[PDB]
DNA sequence: AGACAAAACGACGCGTCGTTTTGTCTCGGCTCCCCGACATTCTC
């Protein structure tokens, strides 16, 4: 009824037991192979490696798992760039945020899932963000 | 000694240039550049703009513009409709409940298609006029027809009701809608014709042809008597054609002087000719006494087979639906209480303009009768003002700042011809320009005549009462006659003499009961602006009514003479009112001139040239021409040239001669550049990128310094207005400013003509270099039709030449079959000197010895030219096999536009009107979309449909083409039936069985075809063809509408790879190509279902080099070495379809020989281009092609280093 | 050895690139601005 998708926020707030609620929400969201952009992938590797100094090959193992069971990986979009530059002129987001956005829709999704995005706008009359925690 | 020369050749659509460095006097030089820019445009552009016949794209888009336009303002009226009655409570409950009437203000609410009368309860349909209906059904069976009718003919036995009965307001209200959707037609200006304007279709009868002793041509010529009684006006020669005809005709009847009908006559056809078929019937409603609405309904009542909408009642006069309709209002006024409710009457009114109390105001005063009729549905627009487009005096400016602290200047409109002020002006003019000679001795008689200034004065006063001027006038005015003198202008014609004085004089000398003074110059300025200004008749009988009222004189006879007036011829004069205004005390002479009237700077110049002072402002050649000007008293008559000068300041127009030094002043005059400034399109394009390649070429090869080109030669090869037009506008950039080069255009631009190019041509070989370029083709084509008859051998020459077949020679050229030949002809003419075309155009010398010099210079001995030097002809071959041809393009798909609307905004707590910008995105589409015929979707079982296509079906006339094969194309089973059987029965022969006569032979006697079973007529049949059509849109009913792409429409052939090496092709139509630059993408998308990367997309125009089957072209880049093989490989598009791309090579402009269908043989096969190459390989162009890109030079464009390096240090 | 791999197989439909062939919105009125070309006269 609706391609639900989700970044890195979600999969962030699963990992961590720090707040357990925001842990659980985040985990519910995946409960429904939410679909997944591959930036999304690349951005969660690098804050895994980053900011938690974690081992490499924990962290590809946690990332094959994930893609293999958990969440359904989107295909790159070829014209990713020329749409988040269209996007770009309409909208004042981060740009990593606005080729999530342009990856998302692009794929056909129609509700997206995240925190630092300003949930319940319209981009584009194509999908909404939306803050699951609250 | 050196000299850069440009030589342009300019075409309909193609222009030739080429630019060399020629050293004449040593026999040296050398070639620089060459190329033709085409503009792709079809032939059919070519052999329409010689006759002309809609030749402009857009003329289309103002048709379709125009077509739209009508449609929305029907809406609109429409919409008001459906407020007005909802306000009145006339609309019923099922359909008044899903109109929008909040938001959308009467628009139907979405995905919805309501009819006023079938009511839809839980998915049937209902009629609810079921008593009109029974009283309908009832009229019927008393004139004894049928008891079973459609149930939507009530609408007329309630328009026949309405007259005199009482209805119910449902039924009103329906056939208000109704007249608005049929207004009829009507002439906005009006102007009743002649009382009678007899105007009379009539149908007569031949009696006989007496003899009339006319004979002319060796042809004795007849008359023609009617059966009523009158004679044809005109002769008659052939007999066959004019006894006992039923003939009929239009006769015009006017009252002449003598007290008799003139009577005239038109031949006229009915159902063929407009007026014919208006006039027929106009005159059966009028005979009948009765609305069209009550004769549409009797006319259905005694034929229930009759078809009205097209057939009975097309178009009529607008006072018949205004009469019908008023009629039905008033009476059904009286039975009606919400009609006279004024409470629901200022309702309305307030609902349908808040925002303009004015305009309640003004309608408080009227009724629901003017709301509906003069309001709503009959309103119709005035034409928009086109004062805005009128021109500007030459002299008279203003002033002022703006808001930006810039200084910009208004300008003055001109005056109109019409006015009395410019009417002194010109016949003045003509007083000055007036002089007489004698017949006898053809002597200067004048200066006896008109040598004082009371000679001028009466002439004068005996010229401001007539109202024209001739021969017998202006002789007898001196007391002289025809026998003796003349007056140096042509003997008979005419010249203006005050028109508008006199026309007003004599209208205002009917009206009588007033003295004869009234009429004073202020009275004729102000009479000609109340004249001239209020065009529009109610508005100017109640002017003139109150100009009647406010000048004491009875308006009795003024409105009667004053109401046939004609309009004002629409003409307007060179100046400006403020400039004839200084101009003309100055040539004024006598008692109408006084030295007070002279304005304060032309006064300040007078004492000037009397004092003999030195003034800056005041020029050597002025004192020349002003030595008679010693005392104020010499400023009596003085001519046009003269007070110009003194008013003004300048000599008339000296022009400004003017030289650019770069290209910023060409690009800036190209960025100036206004639309629609020239004849027609073609030449403006033709001209513009003429300007584009100059530029283009100043660039490349002399980086836009000062005087790069040396000289520059033109040629064209109608078009003429090119020859004077560019020349004056390249003037600018080869002018020599020492002043030795003035004029309208520069000394050093030569035109030529065709003469000196066929000759030069001829002897200095280069028609044999154009032969040897262009034979392979014809060997080609020989190979191709196993014959000989396309080269033929000389042996003069010991070659072979091209040539063609005499039954394949109608219009064959070899020059026009190709594009380099523009450059050719650039390059011979930029070659040709001065001296080559002063000796070719003047060649009679009156003496050998004279021109001798000049035939030694450049002739070899008078046999053959020398050439500009030794290596002309191997370098010239050089080129032109090594030219690459540039086509422009057009791709656009979508623009911006712009949208200014009318809307009353709220500033400062008051409400005006003002011009609104449109707010969001809204994209304007450059192409048109798809096709006009709309087809519709069938299923049938009887046929197999492939997977991926559709069948669609169309109404098409029943004719004579419809064979055994298109009659099983007719989507109708039962029709197919009784169509073969009648085709059968006419010996299977259509055009014998779908004559027009076939046909109504088969609708009487359709029971003798249809097995003895009934069937309704037959005149059109859905014929249904299996294809791929797409939806027009996806909004209530359109997504049932399938058309079919619209010519040329298909701009983007996508060429894609997979991993492994294999091309895949594909074809995007014009709405992705839309939706994905709408969203700012690629117009191609990059990868195709399959994951395939795309190599790149072709466009029609578009250059390709197709490589050898040798070689491997995957980085191949270096394209700075093409030579004649790497160029001869070279493609361009030219249509795509499918997976199917069609080139032609670039060189080729026109085949040798196109394709028919009889003999099957043509250049390029049946499509006229190829999907492979012309040569032996015939290999599949888009399978190894590689796209190219040059510019307007024929330059190629590859990156490099540099390029890369500068595509980020522009970001850098 | 028995049960998997795959080749026949008799079916129609499909589809075959190569080529040619077929189809393609239409007329009516009127107003009012601008420019162009060719005619004649006068003046710089
Ligand atoms: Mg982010």
């Amino acid at each position: 009824l609706d391609k639900i998708a989700i970044d890195t926020n979600i999969l962030l707030y699963a990992y961590d037991n720090r707040d357990l609620d925001k842990q659980d929400r985040a985990v519910e969201i995946l409960l429904k192979k939410p679909f997944v952009t591959q930036l999304v992938v690349f951005e969660f590797i690098k804050v895994l490696e980053r900011r938690f100094k974690m081992d490499k090959k924990e962290i590809t193992k946690l990332t094959i798992k994930l893609l293999k069971e958990v969440i359904i990986p989107l295909s790159l979009h070829r014209d990713i760039y020329n749409y988040s530059q269209f996007l770009l002129q309409r909208y004042n987001f981060g740009l990593s945020d606005i080729l999530v956005l342009s990856d998302s829709i692009l794929n056909n999704c129609t509700i997206l899932l995240s925190e630092d995005m300003c949930n319940g706008m319209i981009v584009d009359k194509k999908l909404k963000i939306v803050n699951p925690f609250l | 000694m050196i000299k850069n020369i440009l030589g342009l050749a300019l075409g309909t659509n193609s222009i030739g240039w080429a630019l060399v460095k020629q050293d004449f006097e040593n026999k040296q030089g050398e070639i620089l550049g060459m190329g033709s820019r085409i503009i792709p445009m079809s032939q059919d552009i070519l052999g329409d703009f010689g006759k002309g016949n809609s030749v402009s794209q857009t003329a289309e888009r103002t048709k379709y513009r125009s077509v739209r336009r009508l449609r929305e303002r029907f809406l609109l009226r429409r919409e008001r409709l459906h407020r007005v009655l909802y306000i009145l409570n006339f609309l019923p409950e099922h359909y008044a409940s899903q109109i929008d009437f909040e938001k959308r203000l009467g628009k139907f609410k979405v995905e919805t298609e309501p009819k006023l009368v079938w009511k839809n309860t839980d998915g049937q349909f209902s009629f609810l006029f079921q008593n009109s209906f029974n009283e309908m059904l009832e009229d019927f069976k008393a004139a004894g027809q049928e008891l079973k009718i459609p149930y939507d003919w009530t609408i007329y036995h309630l328009r026949k009701k309405a007259i005199s009965q009482k209805i119910e307001k449902e039924e009103l209200a329906w056939i208000l809608l109704n007249f608005n959707h049929k207004r009829g037609y009507y002439q906005l200006r009006g102007e009743d014709f002649e009382e009678e304007k007899d105007k009379t279709f009539v149908r007569l009868k031949v009696d006989r042809i007496v003899d009339s002793g006319e004979n002319v041509k060796g042809k004795i010529l007849y008359d023609v008597y009617f059966e009523n009684g009158w004679k044809y006006d005109k002769q008659v020669v052939k007999t066959e054609d004019w006894v006992d005809r039923t003939k009929e005709f239009i006769v015009s009847e006017s009252i002449l002087k003598n007290g008799e009908t003139k009577r005239t006559f038109k031949a006229v056809d009915s159902e063929k000719d407009w007026i014919a078929i208006k006039t027929k019937t106009e005159q059966e409603i009028e005979h009948s006494h009765k609305t069209v609405g009550t004769y549409i309904y009797e006319t259905l009542l005694q034929n229930p087979k009759q078809k009205i909408k097209g057939k009975l009642v097309r178009t009529i006069e607008r006072k018949f639906y205004k009469e019908e309709l008023r009629q039905i209002l008033e009476k059904q006024k009286e039975f009606h209480q919400e009609l006279q409710s004024d409470d629901l009457y200022n309702d309305c009114i307030r609902e349908l303009y808040r925002n303009n109390e004015v305009h309640q105001l003004t309608l408080r005063k009227k009724d629901f009768v003017h709301l509906f009729m003069e309001d709503i549905i009959f309103y119709q627009r005035p034409l928009r003002s086109q004062k805005s487009s009128v021109s500007n005096c030459t002299l008279e400016f203003r002033k002022y700042k703006g808001e930006n602290g810039a200084e910009h200047t208004q300008y003055l409109k001109a005056i109109p011809k019409s006015n009395p002020y410019y009417q002194e002006f010109r016949l003045w003019q003509w007083i000055f320009n007036l002089n007489l000679y004698t017949k006898d001795n053809d002597e200067n008689v004048t200066k006896v005549f008109l040598n004082t200034t009371q000679d001028f004065e009466n002439l004068f006063e005996f010229l401001n009462t007539r109202k024209e001027v001739d021969q017998k006038a202006l002789l007898k005015h001196f007391k002289l006659n025809e026998k003796t003198h003349r007056w140096n202008f042509v003997e008979d014609k005419k010249y203006p003499c005050n028109e508008t004085k006199t026309m007003i004089s004599s209208r205002l000398d009917k009206v009588e009961n007033i003295s004869d003074d009234f009429l004073t110059r202020d009275i004729e300025q102000k009479i000609w602006h109340i004249i001239y200004s209020v065009n529009d008749k109610v508005e100017y009988e109640k002017a003139l009514k109150s100009f009647a009222r406010k000048h004491h004189l009875d308006e009795s006879s003024f409105f009667e003479a004053f109401r046939k007036f004609p309009p004002f011829k629409s003409e307007y004069g060179s100046f400006s009112e403020k400039a004839i205004k200084k101009l003309l005390p100055l040539m004024r002479l006598g008692k109408y001139w006084n030295y007070a009237e002279i304005d304060k700077y032309s006064r300040e110049r007078i004492q000037k040239i009397i004092t003999g002072e030195y003034d800056e402002n005041i020029k050597d050649k002025v004192r020349e021409k002003s030595v008679h000007l010693t005392i104020e008293n010499d400023f009596q008559g003085l001519q046009l040239w003269l007070a110009q000068y003194i008013v003004y300041g300048r000599h008339s127009e000296a022009s400004m001669i003017g030289k650019w030094n770069s290209a910023n002043d060409l690009e800036v005059f190209l960025k100036d550049f206004k639309q629609h400034s020239l004849r027609n399109p073609i030449v403006e394009q033709v001209i513009t990128e003429t300007l584009r390649v100059v530029k283009d070429i100043w660039l490349k090869y002399g980086n836009g310094t000062k005087d790069f080109f040396n000289e520059i030669h033109i040629e064209l090869g109608d078009t003429r207005y090119i020859s004077k037009y560019i020349s004056g506008i390249l003037s600018n950039i080869v002018r020599v400013e020492d002043g030795s080069d003035e004029g309208v255009n520069s000394k050093n631009i030569v035109p030529g003509n065709g003469k000196i190019t066929t000759q030069l041509k001829q002897d200095w070989g280069l028609n044999d270099v154009w032969n040897d370029l262009i034979l392979p083709r014809f060997e080609r084509m020989n190979q191709l039709t196993n014959s000989k008859d396309f080269t033929a051998w000389n042996e003069n020459h010991q070659k072979f030449l091209p040539t063609v077949p005499i039954e394949f020679s109608k219009g064959f050229s070899k020059k026009r079959i190709d594009h380099r030949h523009h450059a050719l002809d650039a390059l011979v003419i930029a070659c040709a000197t001065t001296d080559h075309v002063n000796l070719l155009n003047n060649q009679s010398a009156k003496s050998d010895t004279k021109r001798y010099d000049l035939k030694k210079k450049l002739m070899k001995f008078p046999k053959q030219f020398l050439k500009p030097w030794e290596k002309f002809t191997v370098d010239a071959k050089h080129n032109l096999e090594s030219i690459i041809v540039s086509f422009k393009q057009n791709l656009r798909v979508i623009n911006k536009a712009t949208n200014y609307y009318e809307k009353y905004v709220e500033k400062d707590g008051t409400k005006n009107k003002e011009r609104v910008e449109q707010a969001g995105t809204n994209w304007a589409i450059r192409k048109p979309m798809h096709k006009d015929t709309v087809s519709g979707k069938v299923d049938l079982p009887w046929v197999k449909v492939p997977k991926g296509k559709i069948l669609t079906a169309t109404r098409k006339s029943l004719d004579s083409s419809f064979d055994l094969k298109s009659i099983g194309s007719i989507t109708d089973t039962g029709i197919q039936k009784i169509l073969k059987n009648y085709l059968a029965f006419k010996d299977g022969n259509p055009e014998l069985a779908f004559s027009p006569e076939g046909i109504d032979d088969l609708n009487k006697n359709i029971e003798k075809y249809n097995d003895g079973k009934p069937h309704q007529p037959i005149n059109k049949v859905r014929v249904f063809e299996l294809g791929s059509k797409f939806q027009v849109g996806q909004t209530g009913n359109k997504k049932g509408k399938y058309v079919e792409a619209a010519k040329g429409t298909n701009l983007f052939f996508a060429v894609y790879e997979d991993e492994k090496g294999k091309r895949s092709y594909e074809t995007i139509p014009l709405n992705e190509v839309i939706e994905r630059q709408k969203q700012g993408l690629t117009s191609v998308p990059l990868e195709n279902e399959k994951g395939s990367r795309l190599l790149f997309d072709l466009s029609p125009n578009d250059l390709v080099y197709v490589p050898e089957i040798d070689e491997n072209i995957d980085s191949n880049f270096v394209f700075s070495n093409l030579n004649k093989e790497k160029i001869s490989r070279i493609y361009k598009v030219e249509k795509t379809s499918g997976t199917e791309c069609y080139f032609v090579r670039q060189d080729i402009a026109y085949l040798i020989k196109q394709y028919d269908a009889k003999t099957k043989i043509g250049e390029l096969e049946s499509q006229n281009k190829l999907q492979v190459t012309m040569t032996d390989d015939r290999i599949r162009i888009t399978d190894t092609c590689v796209k190219i890109n040059c510019d307007r030079l024929g330059n190629i464009n590859f990156i490099t280093k540099e390029k890369i390096k500068q595509i980020f240090n522009e970001f850098r």
